[PDB]
């Protein structure tokens, strides 16, 4: 319960790679044909359909579905 | 075949995943044996980024480490004593 | 610009979903393995009404996030 | 007898807009024009939060406070 400086930076990195990443940009800008709950549906479970897990596709889903959560709210 | 949108998500994951290896193995390191200990922590880590500056990745970042915090505790919660 | 006010406000709205019984025992009735599920059926059965306000949305925010961790706790 | 569980979310989620309606209307009176304008302001109410001290709760607020500047943005100023 205290040093933070080696975690933060690795926070840094792993957070700026998620903000500027083109294709994750591309693949969320794509599924602008609404239902964005349909899709983080389908997403969240052919993500992990290979039966492998790792906080590398966490944070992936945690990105493209907080992406779809600010679309879902943009219909009112 | 079917979850082309989710292969490709998961893909991009696992590169992640390989480019910061050391990145998320530091995550593995800062384990907290208490829900009230992570609080205090995920707080420390939080304060210390923002600190830095902040785009949506960074959150989504903190994020994170935030459910590997709590699914710690959640899994294998203690109850004190160490301090 | 100042936030004592905001900070406040979010204390007291966040305490209430912190120790709201009723949602807890929603999120705990929803173990026996599938998160992904139970959370496709709520998101929009939450808004069947046409209605919406901030206060659904931080409820369905508490809901969901829980049922990220028990997700989590299968694999 | 279809949507019990999203209507039983729904009526928690409208008591808790009636009973913390001005806490509601306070996030309303803090909304930012522009991405780094939301940042910013974000980054001083979270780490005013978090001198307080979190709960799950809290965080949940902060995100949700979060979404309410990002909604903003994303539909209006700064477009
Ligand atoms: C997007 C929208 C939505 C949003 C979401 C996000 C939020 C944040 C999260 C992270 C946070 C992190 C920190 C904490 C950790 C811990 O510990 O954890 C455990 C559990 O388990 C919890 O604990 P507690 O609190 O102590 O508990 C509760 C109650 N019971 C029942 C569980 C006991
Ligand atoms: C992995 C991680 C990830 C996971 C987590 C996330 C969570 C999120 C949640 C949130 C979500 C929210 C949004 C929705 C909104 C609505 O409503 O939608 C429908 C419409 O459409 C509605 O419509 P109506 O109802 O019809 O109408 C409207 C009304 N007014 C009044 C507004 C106009
Ligand atoms: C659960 C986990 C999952 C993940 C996490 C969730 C939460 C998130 C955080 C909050 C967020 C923060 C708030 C503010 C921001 C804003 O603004 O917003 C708007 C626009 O819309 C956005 O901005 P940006 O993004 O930056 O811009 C856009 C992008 N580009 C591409 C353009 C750069
Ligand atoms: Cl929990
Ligand atoms: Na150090
Ligand atoms: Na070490
Ligand atoms: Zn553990």
């Amino acid at each position: 319960d205290a040093s933070t400086k080696k975690l933060s930076e690795s926070l840094k990195r792993i957070g700026d790679e998620l903000d500027s990443n083109m294709e994750l940009q591309r693949m969320i800008a794509a599924v602008d044909t609404d239902s964005p709950r349909e899709v983080f549906f389908r997403v969240a479970a052919d993500m992990f359909s290979d039966g492998n897990f790792n906080w590398g596709r966490v944070v992936a889903l945690f990105y493209f579905a907080s992406k779809l959560v600010l679309k879902a709210l943009s219909t009112k | 075949t079917m979850g082309q949108v989710g292969r490709q998500l998961a893909i991009i994951g696992d590169d992640i995943n390989r480019r910061y290896d050391s990145e998320f193995q530091t995550m593995l390191q800062h384990l907290q044996p208490t829900a009230e200990n992570a609080y205090e922590y995920f707080t420390k880590i939080a304060t210390s980024l923002f600190e830095s500056g902040i785009n949506w990745g960074r959150v989504v970042a903190l994020l994170g480490f935030g459910y590997r915090l709590a699914l710690h505790v959640y899994q294998h919660g203690g109850s004190g004593g160490s301090g």
